RNA sequence: CAGAGUGUAGCUUAACACAAAGCACCCAACUUACACUUAGGAGAUUUCAACUUAACUUGACCGCUCUGACCA
């Protein structure tokens, strides 16, 4: 029943939401976040903190990405969050690292689109 | 004037004559390269040439047949012997021959005799006025001794320069030292005659290029000559 | 709004080339030459588009327009040799000349004996180098030959 | 050097094997 | 055309706020846009620039 | 045919060593321009402070310099003695004419 | 009329003079990179952040938690780099990176970011839940310490808790297992709080849990101060949020 | 030759610690080519000590740079 911040329909990324999964993939490194519309970030799964990297044989590569959503979906449902939003371009959904982090994190019990909001 | 002698030196450089062999990794990743070539291709007129032949030949007016005709060309082949691409030279080591190292670079070196002695140096003008620094190292070809060589000049503008002060003994206040500036050339055609060739001259490599140098003459020399 | 410091703020057609609409040639002033023609000719068409496009990178990096990438037409060329105790020329080999263009603008004149000297090295076997400054005669080199406005012509001659 | 770009290969979807040769000049070079 | 609430006025949800031919003021929070790019209010509320 | 899970191996690692040969051979010529060009702008600053007059001319263009030709190397060099067959080069490049 | 800008405008520092020859974006991901920098910036013109951004105070939150670990970068950082070889040296693991096979064991993963990052992550998250705004108007602390909770359910089951995950009042009927790691010797002190429950006042809280000069881990030792008593979050009031304070 | 100056892989006033980051760069595929994108690759604190955190501060040890000695 909480509304959401509607509008924006001239721009990108759009912020009718509650909380966004945001990914972002440097030249070394993955990171993966769940924030909130007002900004603050919930929860967060990187390739930097020695836990995943002393795991994993390249930090840049597709199984580094479908790993930070094993993690991240994991820490999703300890943190209570279950359901957000996925904003990504034409090129980074049709991407294989991006189509198998989603898929990491649906396994995990997260669902990538939000409920409707209840305005009656 | 000015206490500081001109020079217009000149850099003449012999670019290869023959390829540069390919090295281990480079022949792992040529024989691949080939490799995928075939896999991606189409048949050739002359492999479905004779595709075609065994079938006709297994059923059972073609003359010359493919594997006949290719033996014909391998004949050929293995009775044209190849040009040398190491030379009597490389196995004498004459250091005065352009023939000698084809597959890399070489430059021209001249040994010179100052204040009773003799160094290695690269062929130097001094300056004269209404001259432009460049035209000061197109005249050194000419002083060249039996010298029937075509340099190209790239550009105007010098690729390097050294400065030494004489060591205490010819220094004054009119002259100081001397400031060389260096222009590169590429040899299109010629070479020295045969009347004086040892004493003189040699074409040296970049690597081997330190034994007749000095060591600071030599590390502003290492600088604008490439080895690439 | 007019009035308001924050006016103008939206203004972006001033960071932008201005593109209102073959082309007029430029000619280099005393200090750079204007336009160049990197011709890169070859009997194997691999070695001329591999050499092109790695003139065209370097380019790049040294920080060098490149106006123009483009290819010239194929000369195919019969090579028929002398008969074996004969006198009728036999059809031999054909042999086909590529023939690629890499066309740049804005080089120094100090930097050109440096960039002359890094291609030249990189030169494949097999591949021939000719840079010469452009001109209209090389640009109408790459058209069709009009047969009709030269029957026209010399009607009027 | 030479090598820089020299090892290549044909970038076409659709073309006919192509074979290695040498092709001796007028005056006896090969390439 | 133009606007039809400025900055600070209380609008009340579907009041449009301003039309236009070209988009000259873009949508925002709680602001939305029609065909005709006409920008109403999604939420009661205080507009703000 | 299909490729044996050793050869796919194979290729792969080899277009990862392949990957930083490259690497370095770009290196060195990267830093041999480099060389190359602060040797040359530090000699004309030599050149402007001995005489002015000489910068004032190597900093021009050389209009002798272009067209720059230049033929790639061989794999083979020349023979001292060696004669050709005979024979003839005919052109058969097909002609293309814009009519209308 | 016009009047002078208040400050720097936005493109002034770009050169127009040499405008072809300077490095474009070329991409459409390299410029909302820029445009998202430029966003959470300070600007002198209004913006959405004045209007509808959490307002927050100048004086930084005071930390009111134990002080942090003192560890040795330069030997921390020499082991992290040696096991990135001995893990790159072996074949079959780039073997299983390039045929996108490989994973990683999510127990471990967990055990090693509890003792690193995890204290700054419970921290973050305890903020967005509004934990430290209401329990101690607005002071910090980093949970150094892990206390692992846990309700049994049944005689085989357990419903662990976290950090925001939901039970139920039936799962949490009887006391909790509570755990954690201390030295002998020292005294610890327990606590649950409904921050949500009260149905009078709206800023008090409800005491559910009160265990005091607890020795070392047991928590049984531990002096009752106030019995354990169930969450009761009434119908139609929401969702509650109970915290366990160590 | 001493004299001073200087110190993270290419750049950076990246580095509170939770951690050696970000960009630039290299190969392949797409592209006439470039570019974009996808999928991959290589990487650094000059070295030892200092009560420890020390890439950071104090010392030398190391190379680099600059000014003369040296110099055809
Ligand atoms: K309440």
């Amino acid at each position: 029943v909480a509304r959401k911040e509607r509008g924006w329909r001239t721009v990108f990324p759009s912020r009718e939401f509650w909380h966004r999964l945001r990914v972002i993939r440097t030249q070394h490194h993955v990171e993966a976040l769940v924030e909130h519309q007002n900004g603050k970030v919930v929860v967060s799964a990187s390739t930097r903190e020695w836990a995943i990297k002393k795991h994993l044989y390249s930090t840049r590569n597709v199984v580094a990405c479908e790993s930070i959503g094993r993690v991240l979906a994991q820490r999703c449902l300890e943190a209570g969050i279950n359901f957000m939003v996925y904003q990504p371009t034409p090129w980074e959904a049709a991407s294989d690292s991006m189509k198998r982090l989603q898929s990491a994190m649906t396994e995990g019990g997260v669902v990538l689109r939000e409920p409707q909001r209840i305005y009656e | 004037g000015s206490p500081w002698r001109l020079l217009g030196a000149l850099c003449l450089q012999r670019p290869p004559v023959v390829s540069k062999p390919l090295t281990p990794l480079q022949e792992e990743m040529a024989s691949l390269l080939q490799q995928i070539e075939i896999e991606r291709s189409l048949y050739s007129d002359h492999e479905l040439r004779a595709l075609d032949e065994n079938q006709r030949l297994a059923k059972k007016q073609d003359i010359l047949l493919a594997q006949d005709l290719e033996d014909m060309w391998e004949q050929k082949f293995l009775q044209f012997k190849l040009g040398a691409r190491i030379t009597e030279a490389d196995e004498k080591n004459d250091r005065t021959s352009l023939n000698r190292k084809l597959d890399r670079n070489l430059v021209l070196l001249v040994r010179e005799k100052f204040g009773d002695q003799d160094v290695w140096i690269l062929p130097q003008a001094e300056w004269q006025p209404g001259e432009t620094l460049r035209g000061t190292a197109e005249r050194t070809l000419a002083t060249l001794s039996e010298n029937n060589m075509e340099a190209k000049f790239l550009g105007n503008a010098p690729c390097g320069h050294y400065t030494f002060k004489f060591p205490q003994a010819m220094r004054t206040e009119s002259n100081l030292g001397a400031k060389v500036f260096f222009f590169k050339a590429l040899l299109l055609t010629g070479d020295f005659s045969q009347a004086g060739n040892k004493g003189h001259h040699v074409w040296v490599t970049k690597d081997e290029l330190g034994d007749y140098l000095k060591p600071k003459y030599l590390a502003q020399v290492r600088r604008f000559v490439s080895d690439l | 709004y007019k009035t308001k410091p924050t006016h103008g703020i939206g203004k972006y057609k001033h960071l932008i080339k201005a593109e209102e609409p073959v082309r007029a040639i430029n000619l280099g002033t005393d200090y750079e030459y204007g336009v160049l023609n990197i011709h890169l000719t070859a009997y194997d068409m691999t070695l001329a588009e591999s050499y092109a496009q790695y003139v065209h990178n370097l380019c790049n990096s040294l920080s060098i327009k490149v106006e123009e990438s483009y290819a010239m037409p194929t000369k195919t060329i019969e090579v028929l040799q002398l008969q074996d105790q004969g006198s009728k020329m036999l059809l031999d080999s054909v042999l086909t000349t590529h023939e690629r263009v890499v066309q740049i603008s804005g080089l120094s004149a100090t930097f050109a004996e440096i960039f002359l000297e890094i291609i030249q090295s990189s030169l494949p076997e097999g591949v021939r180098l000719s840079v010469k400054e452009h001109t209209e005669e090389d640009f109408k080199g790459r058209f069709k030959a009009r047969p009709e406005l030269e029957e026209l012509l010399a009607k009027l001659k | 050097d030479s090598s820089r770009a020299s090892l290549t290969r044909v970038h076409r979807q659709a073309y006919a094997r192509l074979y290695p040769v040498l092709l001796v000049k007028q005056d006896g070079s090969t390439i | 055309q133009g606007i039809k609430k400025m900055e600070g006025h209380y609008v009340h949800a579907g009041n449009i706020i301003a039309t236009q031919r070209h988009f000259r003021w873009h949508p925002g929070a709680h602001v939305g846009v029609g065909k005709n790019k006409c920008l109403y209010a999604l939420e009661e509320g205080i507009v703000r620039y | 045919v299909e490729l044996t899970f050793e050869e796919t191996e194979r290729r792969a690692l080899l277009l990862k060593k392949w990957s930083l040969y490259k690497q370095q051979e770009r290196k060195m010529e990267r830093d041999t321009i480099r060389a190359m060009l602060e040797a040359q702008q530090e000699a004309l600053e030599e050149l402007q402070l001995e005489s002015p007059k000489l910068h004032a001319e190597a900093i021009k263009r050389d209009p002798n310099l272009f067209p720059f030709e230049k033929e790639g190397p061989h794999y083979t060099p020349p023979i001292p003695n060696y004669q050709p067959p005979e024979g003839r080069y005919n052109d058969i490049t097909k002609v293309y004419t814009q009519v209308e | 009329r016009r009047t002078p800008p208040l400050g720097p405008m936005p493109n002034s520092d770009i050169d127009l003079s040499n405008l072809e020859r300077l490095e474009k974006y070329r991409s459409f991901d390299r410029y909302r990179r820029r445009a998202e920098q430029e966003a959470q910036a300070p600007h002198w013109w209004r913006t959405y952040r004045e209007y509808f951004g959490e307002k927050t105070d100048p004086k930084e939150k005071i930390d009111i938690g134990l002080p942090p670990p003192k560890v040795s970068r330069t030997q921390q950082l020499l082991e992290r780099k040696q096991a990135i070889q001995e893990l790159r040296a072996n074949v079959e693991e780039e073997r299983a990176a390039r045929l996108r096979t490989a994973s990683v064991p999510l127990d471990a993963v967990r055990a090693e970011w509890e003792r690193t990052c995890g204290p700054y992550h419970k921290q973050r998250l305890a903020e967005y839940y509004g934990l430290y705004r209401d329990l101690f108007h607005g002071a910090t602390f980093v949970p150094r310490v892990p206390l692992h909770v846990a309700y049994a359910v049944g005689e085989d089951d357990l419903m662990p808790v976290y950090c925001g995950n939901e039970v139920t009042p039936t799962e949490a009927a009887q006391a909790p297992e509570v755990t954690y790691e201390a030295e002998e010797g020292s005294l610890w002190t327990l606590l649950l709080t409904s921050l949500d429950g009260h149905l009078l006042e709206p800023d008090a809280e409800y005491l559910h849990w009160l265990l005091t000069n607890i020795p070392g881990n047991r928590v049984a030792e531990g002096q009752v101060t106030c019995p354990y008593l169930p969450p009761f979050p009434a119908r139609g009031s929401g969702i509650h949020r109970l915290a366990f304070l160590l």
